[PDB]
């Protein structure tokens, strides 16, 4: 049982190939956004099922790492579930021997940490999922993105997933330092909108925020509500 | 099945490591940070990734990585690898002073870790740890010292290499090897980043003490828009 | 190298072994469609014996998982008793573990994980059958699931699994969109409308839970049989 | 090369070490197993190559756990192999649960044992088709045959073998629920002497009320009793 | 809650479509005395019940907009709130020296919440506000103002049509320095958007 | 018994935002004393010292072990131990080898190393935490320790007088014990200042 | 130790007393022995104090991560059974007799943990040494559906009689009210057990020391 | 794609006009154009099938409202209301592709 030799390698121009293959299969993936904002973030991804036919309250993209850390994917299905299940056992550890709420750095660490044996270690394929961190972590929120690599940073916005370069470029252009509450998720919603593929339904986007009282999930009512007042 | 195994554990006809000097490839496309030692302290000088604004702080960069009180190491190539193994060595740094009492001089950290890197290019079939790092380090029985060490396993002293891309020949006709003064170790850093610059695209850090106790400074902003006005000619 | 070989990424992305275990599900094809009441989720599926040789009442695919959950699976019937024995041991294995009887949507969510750790590792296939299952829980109405053999499970109204999907899921799109307990024009309708047997109450297997009583139960040809002489409208 | 291995699908999903299997089956002589109200009937074609193997020179109606039988198709090496560890299927629930084997849970147990070696590359799926059979006093005379995909079907008259094409005509013919498998261990003969179409030194076992769940070679007497169906 | 906090619930229910004049100050007995969806869509649809039969919305709006209100009220409640109750303080109006300080209320009031968005969008009504009645000097300036924080921003989001709107003050009086510069630069950054035959017929 | 082996005594008290370490300078078997010099009160922290007592290879093990693990906490994620969290870490120290465990009561005393809110915590055996805002007691002569020091201290104190109950609690606690005491030290850690001092006992 | 917990209408109301005393001599006087788990679970401790303090970090811990693996509220039942399992196959060894109450979508009710693995589902519990001394107050006055005011007054009462005559007595009471839509996690509910007063000032003022080497070390710069 | 690398270069062409296989602000046009020369019964909707934006070109909007047209003359109707909108539509509305769950 097993296979014990590693299935990603170095190419003779002395790269991976598995892992711009993974950060390719992310590419292609769902997009979604996120905004660090002056108190608190914003992680906003679109939920487009193939038809209107399934329950839009089963499967969730924004979900916490059980204190308040949530975090949002872009590109594979289940292997974010898989992060997500490793994710909540690490920050277990850490709660269990250090009694607070982990630190999000720490926790990217430790997701980092895993998601970087999968690059090596007996024929396992690496994960092809970039999931984004947020966290209110005490003082000023954090925000990171652990690719499918295992490398990690830190900023003020992003975007993944499908057509991404209009996310960043469209980030970088509507930023400020102040820029905090709602109207961080106002940009969302309209880098979102950008694309979309038709007509910004609220059952088909979800939103995530970190106002300094843990990650929540946005209610249904609440995303249709600024859908409202767009 | 033995159709799929990469092999990488293999001598080439020609003798070498296919997938050794694969990773030595690796640290071309991506990597900077030369260091520079003195008579005094010594420091890392080093690059970011562009010109992205999109980055909110880092608390040390993704770049510079303390150790102990006394070391530090700066990073090339494949940055996902080497983040592990920096957290595994230094693992090794405080468990030498669990067993010894000592805050471990360098040459037996960077001796380990070139044990394990080079135990992972012996066998188990992986893929080697594509980063050629390197570390500064200070201890009782030797002076101020840097090593540096590659995904093939060996190492030295090597007082003045950088690694990464386009390659510190410059260095070995202007280092004075005997005194070198480590304020004008910073003009030698910036005059050779400034030929391959504030700190949005440098990271610099230096290792200098005051009465024993080591000190490792990563050089805050205002002293880099000190030393890139301390130019005019270069 | 090898793309279409070891469950490795291709370039692009898409990994060539899901959807070549995509395409093993449809091998023979007898095809389920689930059909959810506010009150009751009824289960469809249509299975063919061979020759009048086979024992009829052996062949199904419709599996008990507890007294709560019912499951019906379309893929290649090697690899579904392999995966509905696992099913039943992570349920009895949730009611050893944490308590009550476990439900019906982490349950798919399991199943669907392992079949993610099938298609993560190397070495080993992944198994090509999808698990439609039912299932009632205290708070909710009735659900109903699917993994696949990637292992998305997503929370259905009302898909089918089979070959004939995309025409079932036409129909079923085209007829939920109006708005049903009875379930008598929607259930065996969907099969009736796709493939066009107007069956005999032989071949279709049903199985209902009920809010009332949430018990699984697997009708029989005389429940079933005036089940289809209500298609007399 | 999408071949030569179990975990590797085809481009329309279709594992070909299992239908290569499939075919390593046929390529072995018949075993038709027959079922009516008082239990299951086996009978085994047998190819004797040459004089020097004796009677029974190799066993292809084995038993199990006292009660359920195992007419063989396949590679008998393998098939020997899950023979007797399904022997120590039926000790683990005997000695487990007290209670006798039903033999839907043995067939279920088996079946699942030989599909989860086809998920492998580190294996290789086994070769042989078998069938199980017998019956409890309140049971009915359950049989079951099962591939080397690992599928397990409840029958009535189930054939594998190299001539199953043949075979699965007469026992459908073969008037099927209502007699007393007296007759029908004669009415095997019929079967096999058809569908060999070339020693055919057959043999025959079953379980049934003149047994109560047990197994005997025939006893020994419709081996001259049923030899007297040649001419037809 | 008190015992009156929810004693007359229902009639923000019957009276959405009951009569078009049973509740022309009536529902102001709910408004200034569950309660936030009903109050809410209380000031919606009496402001659109008042918004049809045509003035009271902002007369009994200006009743109930003194604003000492709202901090809690689901914060995006009060963005569609205050967007569309506003919308139907410009959209139709009966006295004239109204509403000028009702969009300037909430142009310092949407500085108070810190809404970024909601001032500029406010902002192109407001200058749009000015235009109608005629003002003619300081939507000028105020489309002065717009500029500075568009061009920081992303080029053009509004401004085409900000820009269409200042250039729709000059030519009641003006001359050259906008004439053909403002409208034709308007005209360079409006063929970079989706443009609706609005913006752009309007733009044409 | 086996925790009255080394001998040993240590204790921490706080006033205002300072707060008092004090050990006994003692190492020996049951009646000798085979040294002088002894480092109980352990430097972790800038302003954080941990204090051990009981059996004197434990307190050298776990001390060790604990620079071991909190060093390497505070290289893995860099910033000075939050002491609360300091002590979750001796709790999952002491626990996890309970078969068998560490015969040691360390207290832990220090400073917030951003509000300067001082606490004082103790621990048992195989380890709980006491979180204290009085003072805490380890070692033999556990009650002497308290008893009079539970005597002496008053809330909300400067670090003179606070330097002086802790030194009259340790002087006049370990001078009534056989296996404690002759010359005690203690450690004054105020938010400027670690005011660390010897004490002349009843060295006998 | 003394502790108990009564279910009631509403919910539960569980209680401790706030001492632990090491040997014959109290350690601390001022301890919460009401752990969290859960917004809806409050397990309480008796017998070991590190032990308790393990066993409900582990199971809180796990649990949430349980729940937030369900997404929905956690029951009460997978917090009995998995303190069951776990305290049971550690023989005994780990002597945490503890009780635990939740309100949860079927009904507000609380079990016992016995330090061998032994659970009982009850409408009234009494764990530790104080059991004896508030168990008897139980069988008075105790009536069931009864009303949440005079079920905190009830294990006030309780938990006040294993103060009075008990060698394992608490400094005061806290106690937990565990309702359908609130919890009340309220330390102490009431302090019968005052300091007293000192009386005369005892220090000088830079004496009464025997100074041998002062040592001084500034921090910031 | 493979037309030649002599055929421009600025004398024999000088342009290239690309054709789009238009989008949402265009489709809408090609449906108002090819229903405003037929019989509709407003029963229709317009923007419900402009909506599903997917890989059409105009040839099949051409196919999919003829083919509602003739999918109307079964009943021998001089309009069209409801199906065989949404019916030659769905048909032939292109008759699927083939998605791929997991990514996406």
């Amino acid at each position: 049982r097993g296979y014990s030799f590693s299935l990603t390698t170095f190419s003779p121009s002395g790269k991976l190939v598995q892992i711009e293959y993974a950060l390719a299969a992310v590419a292609g993936g769902a997009p979604s956004v996120g905004i660090k904002a002056a108190n608190g973030v914003v992680l906003a991804t679109e939920k487009k099922q193939k038809s209107i036919l399934y329950d839009e309250r089963s499967v969730h993209k924004v979900e916490p790492i059980t204190k308040h850390i949530g975090l949002v994917y872009s590109g594979m299905g289940p292997d974010y579930r898989v992060l997500v299940h490793r994710a909540r056992k690490l920050a277990q550890q850490y709660y269990l021997v250090y009694q607070e709420p982990i630190p999000t750095a720490q926790l990217v660490q430790r997701v980092a940490s895993v998601m970087q044996e999968y690059t090596q270690s007996g024929g396992v394929r690496p994960f092809g999922v970039s999931l984004l961190i947020c966290g209110w972590n005490e003082g000023r929120p954090y925000l990171f993105q652990s690719d499918p690599s295992g490398a990690y940073f830190a900023w003020k916005a992003t975007a993944m997933g499908k057509n991404y370069v209009n996310g960043k470029t469209f980030l970088e252009k509507r930023y400020n330092e102040d820029l905090e509450l709602e109207d961080a998720i106002h940009t969302a919603i309209l880098t979102l909108k950008e694309s979309f593929e038709g007509q910004m339904t609220e059952d088909n986007i979800e939103v995530g925020i970190c106002n300094e009282a843990g990650f929540r999930r946005l209610t249904p009512t609440e995303v249709k509500d600024y859908l409202a007042a767009i | 099945s033995r159709r799929y195994d990469s092999r990488t554990t293999i001598f080439s006809p020609e003798g070498r490591l296919y997938q050794v000097e694969y990773a030595m490839e690796a640290i071309g496309h991506a990597g900077t940070c030369l260091g520079i030692l003195a008579n005094d302290g010594v420091l890392l000088a080093a690059e970011r990734r562009n010109i992205h604004k999109l980055l909110d702080e880092v608390f040390f960069s993704e770049k510079i990585y303390k150790l102990n009180e006394d070391m530090a190491c700066s990073v090339a190539g494949i940055t996902s690898d080497a983040n592990v193994l920096t957290n595994e060595l230094r693992l090794i740094a405080q468990r030498y002073l669990l067993q010894y009492q000592e805050p471990i001089p360098c040459e037996q950290l960077v001796t380990a870790l070139c044990d394990i890197k080079q135990a992972y290019t012996q066998f188990g079939g992986k893929r080697p740890f594509g980063v050629s790092l390197l570390y500064i380090g200070w201890d009782k029985h030797y002076g101020f010292q840097l090593y540096q060490s590659d995904p093939s396993g060996n190492y030295g002293g090597w007082k003045a290499t950088c690694i990464g891309n386009n390659s510190v020949s410059m260095l070995k006709q202007d280092y004075k090897e005997g005194e070198m003064t480590l304020k004008s170790a910073l003009a030698l850093a910036i005059k050779v980043l400034n030929k391959t610059l504030s700190a949005e695209k440098v990271e610099i850090a230096t290792l200098t003490r005051e009465n024993g106790k080591t000190v490792i400074r990563v050089l805050k902003q205002k002293e880099v828009e000190q030393l890139i006005k301390k130019h005019e000619e270069e | 190298g090898f793309d279409r070989h070891i469950t490795i990424f291709s370039p692009e992305g898409r990994l060539y072994q899901v959807e070549y275990a995509f395409k093993a599900i449809n091998q023979g094809g007898l095809t389920s469609v689930a059909v959810r009441g506010k009150d009751c989720a009824v289960i469809v599926t249509q299975k063919k014996v061979p020759d009048k040789l086979l024992d009829s009442s052996t062949v199904t695919h419709l599996f008990k998982i507890t007294e709560n959950i019912g499951c019906v699976m379309t893929g290649m019937t090697a690899d579904s008793r392999s995966q509905v024995q696992r099913a039943r041991y992570e349920a009895a294995n949730w009611k050893y573990k944490y308590g009550y009887e476990i439900p019906v949507d982490m349950l798919c969510k399991r199943i669907a994980d392992i079949s993610q750790v099938y298609t993560q590792n190397a070495e080993m296939r992944p198994l090509g059958c999808c698990m439609i299952l039912i299932g009632i829980d205290e708070e909710q109405g009735p659900q109903v699931y699917k993994c696949d053999p990637a292992g998305y499970y997503c929370g259905f109204k009302a898909t089918a699994a089979g070959v004939k999907q995309t025409e079932s899921t036409s129909f079923l799109e085209k007829k939920v969109k109006k708005k049903f307990e009875q379930t008598v024009e929607t259930a065996i309708t969907c099969l009736s409308t796709v493939l066009s047997i107007d069956f005999k109450p032989s071949e279709i297997e049903v199985g209902v839970v009920t809010v009332e009583n949430p018990k699984f139960r697997i009708l029989t040809e005389a429940e079933i049989d005036a089940h289809l002489v209500a298609l007399a409208e | 090369g999408y071949d030569l291995s179990a975990s590797t699908f085809s481009p329309d999903g279709r594992v070909f070490q299992v239908e290569y299997a499939m075919k390593a089956v046929e390529n072995s002589s018949t075993a038709i197993g027959i079922r009516c109200k008082d239990g299951v009937v086996f009978g085994v074609e047998k190819l004797v190559l040459s004089k020097l193997y004796e009677e029974g020179s190799n066993k292809r109606l084995f038993n199990v756990d006292r009660h359920v039988g195992m007419a063989v198709a396949g590679l008998l090496a393998d098939a020997r192999s899950l023979a007797d560890i399904a022997r120590e299927e039926a000790s683990n629930f005997r000695s487990n649960f007290g209670y006798n084997i039903p033999l839907k849970h043995l067939a279920d147990r088996v079946a699942m044992y030989v599909h989860a070696y086809t998920l492998y590359s580190a294996v290789r799926p086994f070769g042989c088709s078998f069938m199980l059979g017998s019956y409890s006093v309140n049971d009915g005379a359950q049989l079951y045959m099962i591939d080397p995909s690992g599928v397990s079907y409840g029958y009535w008259g189930c054939a594998i073998g190299k001539a199953r094409q043949a075979a699965k005509t007469e026992i459908e013919k073969l008037q099927m629920k209502e007699m007393t498998c007296r007759d029908i261990v004669k009415e095997v003969a019929k079967i096999i002497y058809i569908v060999h179409d070339e020693a055919f030194e057959l043999e025959l076992s079953w379980v049934g009320e003149l047994t109560n769940g047990r197994h005997e070679i025939v006893p020994k007497d419709i081996r001259e009793e049923a030899e007297k169906y040649a001419k037809e | 809650m008190a015992a009156a906090a929810v004693v007359e619930f229902q009639r923000a229910q019957s009276l959405l479509s009951t009569d078009r004049e049973a509740s022309i100050d009536i529902l102001h007995s709910i408004v200034k005395r569950e309660a936030v969806q009903v109050k809410e869509q209380s000031i919606l649809e009496l402001g659109s019940l008042l918004a049809k039969t045509g003035q009271a919305a902002e007369l009994g709006g200006l009743l109930k907009y003194v604003r000492p209100f709202l901090n809690s009220i689901s914060k995006a409640k009060a963005a569609r709130l205050v967007r569309s109750l506003l919308d139907l303080f410009l959209d139709m109006e009966a006295a004239t020296g109204q509403e000028v300080e009702l969009c300037l209320e909430c142009i310092e009031w949407a500085k108070s919440e810190k809404r970024t968005f909601l001032r500029q969008a406010l902002e192109a009504r407001l200058v749009s506000l000015y235009f109608d009645t005629k003002r003619y000097q300081e939507a000028l300036h105020l489309g002065s103002q717009l500029l500075r924080e568009l061009k920081k921003m992303d080029d053009k989001a509004l401004l085409v049509e900000v820009q269409l709107l200042e250039s729709k003050t000059y030519h009641a009086l003006s001359n050259l320095p906008k004439a053909r510069a403002a409208l034709t630069s308007a005209r360079t950054t409006a063929n970079a958007i989706y443009c609706p035959p609005k913006l752009q017929a309007t733009l044409d | 018994s086996i925790m009255s082996y080394n001998g040993g005594a240590v204790m921490a008290m706080k006033g205002k935002n300072c707060v008092a370490i004090a050990a006994d300078r003692r190492f020996g078997i049951q009646a000798q004393m085979v040294t002088t010099d002894f480092q109980k009160i352990f430097p972790m922290g800038d302003r954080l010292y941990i204090g051990l007592a009981g059996l004197a290879t434990d307190v050298q093990t776990v001390a060790q072990r604990l620079k071991f693990r909190l060093n390497l906490y505070e290289l893995k994620e860099g910033r000075q131990i939050k002491p609360y969290t300091l002590m979750s870490m001796v709790a999952n120290l002491l626990y996890e080898k309970r078969f068998g465990p560490y015969y040691t009561e360390p207290v832990i005393a220090g400073l917030d190393p951003k509000t300067f809110k001082p606490f004082i915590c103790s621990l048992d055996l195989i380890g709980c935490p006491m979180v204290t805002d009085d003072f805490v007691v380890s070692g033999t002569c556990a009650e002497q320790m308290y008893g009079m020091c539970e005597s002496l201290w008053e809330p909300n104190m400067d670090p003179d007088h606070l330097f002086e109950t802790i030194s009259q609690a340790m002087l006049n606690a370990v001078d009534r014990d056989a296996v404690s005491g002759m010359g005690v030290i203690v450690h004054i850690i105020e938010k400027d200042k670690i005011t660390t001092r010897t004490l002349k006992a009843r060295m006998d | 130790t003394t502790i108990a917990g009564v279910v009631y209408k509403d919910g539960i109301v569980l209680g401790a007393d706030t001492r632990a005393t090491e040997g014959m001599v109290v350690a601390d006087k001022n301890c919460s022995k009401i752990h969290f788990i859960s917004p809806n679970i409050y397990c309480c401790g008796a017998g070991t104090a590190a032990d308790t303090d393990m066993t409900t970090q582990l199971i809180s811990s796990n649990l949430e991560l349980h729940s937030l693996s369900t997404g929905r509220l956690p029951r009460v039942v997978t917090a009995n059974r998995m303190l069951k399992q776990m305290l049971f196959r550690y023989q005994g060894y780990i002597g945490a007799a503890l009780v635990l109450g939740g309100v949860d979508v079927t009904g507000p009710h609380l079990y016992s943990i016995y330090p061998h693995g032994s659970t009982d589902k009850l409408p009234y519990v009494t764990m530790g040494s104080g059991s004896l001394a508030a168990m008897a107050v139980f069988e008075d006055k105790f009536r069931p559906d009864m009303e949440e005011e005079e079920a905190k007054n009830l294990v006030s009462e309780a938990i006040a009689a294993g103060i009075f005559n008990d060698l394992g007595s608490g400094s005061n009471i806290d106690l937990c009210v565990i309702s359908k839509n609130k919890l009340d996690f309220l330390r102490p509910y009431t302090v019968p057990n005052k300091k007293g007063t000192r009386l005369g000032r005892y220090r000088c003022e830079k004496g009464t020391t025997a100074v041998l080497t002062e040592k001084i070390t500034p921090l910031e710069i | 794609d493979t037309l030649d690398p002599a055929l421009l270069r600025p004398g024999r062409l000088d342009r290239k006009i690309e054709f789009p296989l238009p989008d949402r602000r265009q489709k809408r046009l090609i449906f108002s154009t090819i229903t405003s020369k037929m019989n509709l019964s407003e029963e229709v909707d317009l923007e419900d099938y402009v909506a599903r934006p997917d890989k059409i070109s105009g040839a099949d909007i051409n196919s999919i409202c003829q083919e509602s047209g003739m999918l109307a003359v079964r009943e021998n109707r001089y309009i069209v209301l409801a199906k065989d909108f949404e019916k030659a539509y769905k048909t032939v509305i292109k008759k699927d592709e083939q998605e791929h769950e997991f990514y996406k």
